[PDB]
């Protein structure tokens, strides 16, 4: 939990959600 | 041929044969293994050996351990034990679900629907029979905080012990065990069922509907069958229990029912999902019905499919659900809105608002059924529920009867409505959006949160009578109505009774919610109101501006090199999904946001 | 011919000749007239005597009563004096403008638009003269809370005085006397000004969008000049005067800009409805001139024509504006959600948000050029602004240049929008609502709101480096931005700089609405609430479905004999109605919520 | 301000702006 691992960690929810919209569009 | 009979984006996704469907029945049964060995393992806490679990489902079902008499340490050996071994079965389900059995699909095509609930009926009761023994023989938690086996006993009417508990299982073991065999022999062959063995929505169907009501008795009995033990109470033991963390044991103090009021509200909403969902699938059977000329010689004896067409039964029938919204909606709004320009302006010396007069009004007719002792907060929240209810019956009744034909289409020339699934028609006559079977659907969506709010708000122990704090000069209705909520009404195991209507209400439990779980659901909130907001984007009248628009975005993405990023903008949603997803975030953002108020 | 210049809802409604346009304008000077007359002497308070002027409006024109020398108690001798005389004026006026003045006509047809402009300066020139000459012998308010005669002094470098500012106003009258004469003489037919005298509508645009840049001008001017006397301080001082009424007094004492603001942020909202409802009327205008094919050969020299047509420079030119959005939107945005996240799990020892960094900017380009010394709360504010404006400008580009092609009409094979009204054109290409001119109008008054809210939170002292209250941590940041801000922000006049982001903000403010005026800023907020939902019933993609249901309701009444009660269902609003009455709603039932804000 | 004057005059407000959409349907 470190400020690398937090923020590592919350770009893969980024990128992750990100993809949602692509399956419809 | 499901292939054939659903919506032209789902036949391609459908699963198209019996073995599919078994198919993904099993897979089912692996998600829900799966699930169970994920939450009591991870989301559990920051750090579960000095934080215990904190944080939501983890917290249930590690109430569930408690009552089950196992250590309900946060990753205890028993937790552990529990998690791996719904792991394996999921891993195995999820195999044999993704393995193609050609012996077990020859058998399924002689299987019928009849039969398999005959099946159902025997597994059925071989579960309710062997979970009545293992709380016989090896038992559950004990009144003493020590596993305790139960015993056995079927003295139906006297006191409830765990031993009749245990009796109870064993006689509905025996009871579907008999009617199992009953059906064996005698089938479903009845008129008015033999029909469903035709259609495979038919009967999805039912069982969406009838779980809806499932759902309902279950939140009820979530409220008043508390017993710590045999009862939902295991969910108030376990949060101030030596298991319980120390910060959710310093919630439970202020909120006993907090974990009880999670599971409730859970059900309520996933109730009102399968009742409209349900009704949407037998809508569309219906609709099928009504758009294979074929399927008609067999269900002309049915009076739906005369009601699809006869304006005059159209008017009459939703008429009479429109009133039966509109009457209690405006009594329980009306009352409740001039009590709160009576609280609002009270003290006020001079002047249009000063000196009004609270409108109090009892429960008589629940209080002479049930046994309550009701307030103005109970007369006001049940109207409100109750015309929420109506409320959202108007698109649910209009899926049934409307999604043909119906007064309008006759009024503007048309034969008919062309599917259950058409946006809209254009700009003709004044504009048509959202005629269809699922557009009306999407509506009962929206609609049903006028059953869901008062309903969460009331159970949550706001005063009901008021939107708004009840003002000094109506403290006796406040503390009358407090005296007779504590002594009468087993909601006060659950909830204190505030004087609090739901917008001073919000007021404080956001405030609270700044200091409990390190803020998140602060966090919670604004995001879910961020997404919230955006789904307007999607469901107002805009979507062409959105089309011409991404055009441009597109475009720049593309000049820079990034092309791949620009197909986001490929094109705008369209009506169709615009509608769906709008709805669908629009819901349950809503939904994320009263589960904040459920975690203070 | 304006009937055959406006939209089919208005051809029967717009002042159709130059004598009808005349009279019009007469009768808004009566309603002018009108509005000083019926606010000096009615909602005042619910008892003036004792309560003096408590409410909105009413307290800023009182404060002008003040701010001229006058008695400014609640119905005094001079606030009827002067209530009684322009209510004399509005009758006269109203009188005259509804009566036909067929010599008045025949003289206006005499009349070009360059002729009324010098009149306009000569009239301004007299009124600028007269109101020096006034304040000169005459006077206003003085220092010594005595009506003063000010002088006259030319001295426009040295110090500011009364007598200087009654100099500025002689001297703008002889300005605008030469600047009349000059044109009286040479006319405004230079190249690229000639085209006006063509069109109404060109000549009221350019009105109205110069008239939006004052707006902008007055809201800066508000809280940059706070003299007492002789700027925006008059409304400060008059609510803490003898004459204010004691809640008033009570209010300002912890909110001392409170009137001023109140004023600030009637301008700041009427100034964007000028701006995005003048670009309409010149889009408008072009779009006139692109569907009049004789219209073309007087308008071929301007470059208008051709963008209009030409799609690379519709979408460099509109992906332009949208990075001008992006970019400021993403940094103000972006920085700021990170702080609200560091400051709401301020408090967490471990897991993922513990010990976040506080992302701390200041403004040093402002400062070097205005002499501010800014925190992160100006940088985030201005950049959210500043991207709130271009975001704004992303449909009001479109309504200049996207209103008859586009890249998206070329892509789905249209010739042409085939006006600036139509609401849509259909499910076809995955829907089409909402791309002509008049629904983009719509979309940058509801965008528009991402700079007003963000204004009005910066105005009133919100932290804007954050969503939520600076947590302890970051104390030191708030503290230093509030040394800074005492010592160089003149907004320190009007607001202390709180530690509360928007959504503490609003917990504190509606807490505090609670007590005052009796409450009734709750009743305001909630009314508000209940509206602002209701118009998504009209905005969302669901018109066909009430026009629908429509039926039932209009039937439901004629069966009980109050037809004229169904009425109100004969139908429902069209989408053009829907649209715009929702827009309309949508965005005045924010302002009210935001007015609420201001009136505590 | 007594409750009968204040009744009628809210019954005059509702009267008043209920009469709005009928100037659009
Ligand atoms: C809630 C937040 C919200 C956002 C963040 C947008 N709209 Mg949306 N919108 C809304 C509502 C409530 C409504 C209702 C119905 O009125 C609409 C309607 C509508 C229509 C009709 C159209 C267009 O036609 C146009 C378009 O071309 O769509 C493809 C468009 C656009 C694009 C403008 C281009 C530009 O400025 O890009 C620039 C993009 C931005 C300025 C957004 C940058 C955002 C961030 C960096 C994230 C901020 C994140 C957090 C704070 C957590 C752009 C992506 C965008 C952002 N909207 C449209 N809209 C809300 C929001
Ligand atoms: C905010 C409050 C709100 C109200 C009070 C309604 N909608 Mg509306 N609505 C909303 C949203 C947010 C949306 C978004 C878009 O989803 C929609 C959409 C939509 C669509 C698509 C249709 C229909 O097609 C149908 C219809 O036939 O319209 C002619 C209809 C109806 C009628 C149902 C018939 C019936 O139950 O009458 C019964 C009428 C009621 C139960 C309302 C009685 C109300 C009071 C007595 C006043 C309460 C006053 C205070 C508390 C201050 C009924 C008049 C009605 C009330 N709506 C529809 N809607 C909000 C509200
Ligand atoms: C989902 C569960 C389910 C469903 C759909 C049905 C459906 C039916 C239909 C076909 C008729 C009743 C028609 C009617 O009431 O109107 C029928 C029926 C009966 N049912 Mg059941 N039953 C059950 C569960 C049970 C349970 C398992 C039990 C006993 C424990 C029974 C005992 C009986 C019983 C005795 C009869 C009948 O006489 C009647 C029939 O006509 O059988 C064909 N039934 N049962
Ligand atoms: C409150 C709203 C509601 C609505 C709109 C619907 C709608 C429907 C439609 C889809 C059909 C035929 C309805 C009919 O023509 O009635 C006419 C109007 C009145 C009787 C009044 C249907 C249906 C059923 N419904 Mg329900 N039901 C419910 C509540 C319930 C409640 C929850 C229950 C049980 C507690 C059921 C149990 C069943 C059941 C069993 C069936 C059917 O077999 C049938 C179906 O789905 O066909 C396959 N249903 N139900
Ligand atoms: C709404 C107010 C208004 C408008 C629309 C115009 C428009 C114009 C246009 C026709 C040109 C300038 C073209 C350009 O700058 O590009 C013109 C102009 C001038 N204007 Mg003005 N003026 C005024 C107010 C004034 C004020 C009243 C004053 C002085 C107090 C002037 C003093 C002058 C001045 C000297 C000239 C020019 O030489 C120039 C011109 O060519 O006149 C036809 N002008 N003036
Ligand atoms: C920020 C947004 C904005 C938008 C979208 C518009 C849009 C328009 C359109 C309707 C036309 C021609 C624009 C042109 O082709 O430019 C091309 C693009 C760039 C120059 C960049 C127009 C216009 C004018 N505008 Mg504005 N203006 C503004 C801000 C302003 C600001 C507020 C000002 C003064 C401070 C003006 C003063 C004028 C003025 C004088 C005129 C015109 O005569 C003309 C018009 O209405 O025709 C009758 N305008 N203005
Ligand atoms: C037992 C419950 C159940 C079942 C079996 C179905 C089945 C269906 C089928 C008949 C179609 C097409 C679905 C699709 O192809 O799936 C595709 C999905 C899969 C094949 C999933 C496969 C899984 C993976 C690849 C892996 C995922 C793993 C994880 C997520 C862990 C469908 C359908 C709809 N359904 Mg329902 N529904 C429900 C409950 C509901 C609930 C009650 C609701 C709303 C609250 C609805 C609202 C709708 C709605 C609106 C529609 C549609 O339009 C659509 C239709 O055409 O009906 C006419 N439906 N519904
Ligand atoms: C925003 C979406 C959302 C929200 C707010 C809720 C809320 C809830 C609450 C009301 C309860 C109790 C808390 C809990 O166990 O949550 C569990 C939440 C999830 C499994 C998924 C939540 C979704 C995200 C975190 C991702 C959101 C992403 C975006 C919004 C883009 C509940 C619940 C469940 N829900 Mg859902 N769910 C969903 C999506 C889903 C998705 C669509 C799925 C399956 C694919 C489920 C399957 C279940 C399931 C099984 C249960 C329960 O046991 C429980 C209950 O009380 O039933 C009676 N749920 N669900
Ligand atoms: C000086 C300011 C001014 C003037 C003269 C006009 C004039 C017009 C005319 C050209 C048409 C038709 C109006 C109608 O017939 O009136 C009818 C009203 C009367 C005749 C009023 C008569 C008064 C009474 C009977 C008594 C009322 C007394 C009281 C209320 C006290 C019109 C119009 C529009 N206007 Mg503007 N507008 C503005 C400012 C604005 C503001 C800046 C805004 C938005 C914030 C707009 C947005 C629009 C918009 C969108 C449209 C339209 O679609 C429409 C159009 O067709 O343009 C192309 N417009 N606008
Ligand atoms: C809900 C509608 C609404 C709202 C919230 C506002 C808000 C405001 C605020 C931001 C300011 C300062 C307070 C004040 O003087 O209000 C005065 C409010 C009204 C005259 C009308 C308010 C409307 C109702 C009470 C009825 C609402 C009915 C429904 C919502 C169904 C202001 C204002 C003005 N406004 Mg409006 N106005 C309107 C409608 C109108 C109507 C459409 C009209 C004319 C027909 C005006 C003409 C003016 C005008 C002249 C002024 C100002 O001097 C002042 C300002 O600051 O300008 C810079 N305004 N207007
Ligand atoms: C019901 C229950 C028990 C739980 C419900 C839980 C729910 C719904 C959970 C929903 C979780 C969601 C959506 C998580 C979304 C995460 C998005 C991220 C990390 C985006 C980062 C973007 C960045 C860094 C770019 C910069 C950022 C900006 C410019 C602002
Ligand atoms: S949904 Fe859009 S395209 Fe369809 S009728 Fe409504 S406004 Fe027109």
């Amino acid at each position: 939990y470190s400020p690398t691992f937090n923020v590592a960690h919350i770009l893969a929810f980024f990128f992750l959600f990100l993809h949602i919209p692509f399956y419809f569009v | 041929n499901p292939r054939a009979q659903v919506f032209e984006y789902f036949k391609l996704k459908v699963p198209a044969t019996r073995g599919a469907v078994l198919k993904a029945h099993i897979n089912h049964l692996g998600n829900v293994a799966a699930m169970v060995s994920f939450i009591l393992v991870h989301h559990l806490s920051w750090d579960p050996a000095t934080q215990g679990v904190l944080w939501a489902p983890a917290t249930m079902f590690y109430a569930r351990l408690y009552q089950l008499g196992l250590d309900a340490v946060a990753l205890s050996p028993d937790a552990l034990f529990v998690a791996r071994m719904h792991l394996l079965a999921a891993i195995i389900l999820w195999g044999f679900g993704h393995v193609k059995s050609p012996a077990e699909e020859k058998f399924l095509e002689k299987v019928t629907m009849g039969k398999a609930l005959v099946a159902q009926f025997h597994f059925f009761a071989l579960i309710a029979t062997l979970w009545g023994l293992h709380m016989a023989f090896y038992g559950i938690l004990g009144p003493s905080g020590k596993l305790e086996p139960t015993g056995l006993s079927f003295d139906m009417f006297g006191p409830i012990t765990p031993a009749t508990m245990a009796g109870n299982h064993v006689a509905f073991g025996a009871v579907f065990f008999l009617g199992g065999i009953f059906h064996y022999f005698a089938g479903f062959n009845t008129k008015r069922f033999a029909f469903f063995e035709k259609d495979w929505e038919a009967v999805l169907s039912v069982s969406c509907q009838i779980l809806a009501f499932h759902f309902a008795t279950v939140v009820f009995a979530m409220i008043i069958w508390q017993h710590p033990q045999l009862g939902f109470g295991f969910m108030r033991e376990y949060a101030v229990s030596q298991y319980a963390g120390p910060e959710l044991k310093m919630i439970a103090q202020s909120n006993p029912g907090l974990l009880v009021k999670q599971a409730i509200l859970g059900h309520l909403v996933m109730g009102i999902m399968f009742w409209i969902g349900g009704v949407f699938h037998g809508a569309h059977f219906m609709l099928r019905v009504l758009n294979d000329p074929k399927l008609a010689e067999e269900m002309k004896d049915f009076k739906f499919i005369k009601r699809c067409y006869d304006h005059e039964f159209q008017k009459k029938f939703l008429a009479l659900i429109m009133f039966g919204a509109f009457l209690p909606i405006f009594v329980s709004y009306g009352i409740a809105t001039h009590n709160t320009i009576a609280d609002i302006h009270a003290a006020s010396k001079t002047g249009l608002f000063a000196h009004m007069t609270y409108i109090n009004i009892g429960t008589p007719l629940h209080d002479a059924i049930f046994g309550s002792k009701g307030s103005i907060s109970e007369f006001v929240a049940a109207h409100a529920i109750a015309g929420g209810l109506h409320f959202t019956m108007v698109p649910m009744w209009r899926m049934v009867f409307f999604s043909k034909v119906s007064p309008w289409t006759t009024k503007v020339g048309m034969k008919a409505k062309r599917d259950g699934e058409f946006p809209c028609l254009g700009p003709a006559y004044g504009g048509t959006c959202s005629i269809s079977l699922v557009d009306q659907f999407y509506l009962a969506i929206f609609f049903s949160l006028q059953v869901i709010a008062p309903a969460w708000f009331y159970i949550d122990g706001c005063w009901m009578g008021s939107f708004v704090a009840v003002a000094a000069p109506y403290n006796d209705i406040y503390q009358a109505a407090l005296a007779t909520f504590n002594s009468h009404n087993p909601l006060h195991q659950l909830s204190p009774l505030t004087n609090m209507g739901y917008f001073s209400y919000i007021i404080q439990q956001t405030t609270a919610m700044f200091s409990r779980y390190d803020g998140h659901m602060i966090q919670a909130l604004l995001g879910a109101h961020f997404i919230w907001a955006f789904t307007f984007s999607m469901l107002f009248q805009y979507r062409g501006s959105r089309d011409e628009g991404a055009m441009v975005l597109k475009w720049a993405h593309q000049q820079v090199g990034v092309g791949f990023a620009g197909k986001m903008y490929n094109r705008a949603l369209s009506l169709k999904e615009g509608k769906a997803i709008g709805c669908f975030l629009f819901f349950k953002m809503t939904i994320v946001c009263m589960w904040a108020l459920a975690m203070v």
